């Protein structure tokens, strides 16, 4: 029928604002891989590393 | 015009050392060395004391005899986009609280290099920076300036000669005599 | 019967010199110590050589001393099933390999607390196996034995007489003199 094939439109619209909308995303992440981390805790790791 | 053997059973004459000082005079540091080319220089240096557990910092567009050598060595690589200071500092902050890979145990070093001016670009690195960052988060530096030992400076001494920063802050110099001195070979 | 005051200062005799080298060699140890209180003994033992970043893997049947000197020693506490010993292996082997809490950096030290002999099972625990892990992976061992040092055993001497273990194995050995021997304190 004609309104299956504007269904269709409409499904395709809806998937390509739901990717739009999304945040960029990376397996080789920042700092927030752990993170477990606060700007406090960090310096203590940064000071404590010794070469 | 014949020699004899590698440098370390025959084929060192007073000559070579005559060399050596006078280099090591010109540049400003303590002592150096001389080799017989500059590609195998590069090729060759970095194995001698990187090891898998350590992590090279290096610029995006460096020669390709220090990806060999690097590659050669076998440690780690991160990479910088041209010209970016602050990107460099949170690469370095986040490889300092990361730790090695899959295990998170600290590196064991942490080395910096760069070049002191390129050819394909003919733009120059900011060096203060790099010294302050060294000085601050306990990392060496590596300066490679084979285009700028002979024909830049107020008198030609190299780039820590325009920027006055004192030689002894960098760790290692490298350069090649066959831009300028119209001779080949490396040191 | 008036004592003088803190041992640093006033209130050492030669009985309390005595009193250490015989309870030193009838243990079988090199040198002993002499407290007037058990509980607190426990208590106040933990702080002087742990910190936060150690571990300490301890049974789920413990004593209450045992667990007010590691809440006030501040370090990491880990439990395991009572008389589970495939537990304790799995356990140990993942402790090592995972490392700190949100940093994922190496433990400094380990410690294993058990008792000797448990009043409320009336059951012995396996030290063999116990030293035999503590050797194999590099671990340090505390043994409590309160009711089982003159009362138990061959001729007395405690848990390391009935196995055959030799008593320098163990680091730590403690105990009090309440239950058999009719006086209070502890060593």
């Amino acid at each position: 029928d004609d309104p299956y094939r504007t269904t269709v439109e409409i499904g395709l619209i809806l998937y390509g604002i739901i990717y739009y909308l999304s945040k960029p995303q990376q397996k080789k992440s920042l700092q927030a891989q752990k993170p477990n981390l606060s700007p406090q805790e960090i310096d203590a790791l940064i000071e404590d590393w010794e070469p | 015009i014949q020699s004899g053997g590698p440098r370390a059973q025959i084929g060192t004459t007073d000559l070579h050392i005559k060399a050596e000082k006078l280099v090591a005079r010109f540049i400003g540091k303590e002592d150096a060395l001389v080799f017989s080319m500059g590609y195998g220089t590069n090729a060759n240096l970095f194995n001698a004391f990187l090891d898998k557990k350590c992590l090279v910092i290096s610029d995006e567009l460096n020669h390709t005899s220090i990806r060999t050598g690097v590659r050669l060595s076998g440690a780690a690589v991160r990479t910088f986009k041209h010209g970016d200071m602050v990107g460099l500092e949170k690469l370095i902050r986040e490889q300092i609280v990361l730790g090695q890979p899959k295990t998170n145990r600290p590196w064991k070093k942490i080395l910096i290099c760069a070049e002191g001016l390129f050819s394909m670009e003919g733009t120059l690195c900011n060096l203060p920076k790099l010294v302050e960052l060294k000085k601050k988060y306990k990392c060496y530096l590596f300066i490679d300036e084979a285009h700028s030992i002979g024909a830049m400076g107020p008198t030609g001494r190299g780039v820590c000669e325009i920027f006055g920063v004192d030689p002894k802050d960098v760790d290692i110099l490298m350069g090649t005599f066959t831009k300028s001195f119209g001779a080949a070979g490396g040191y």
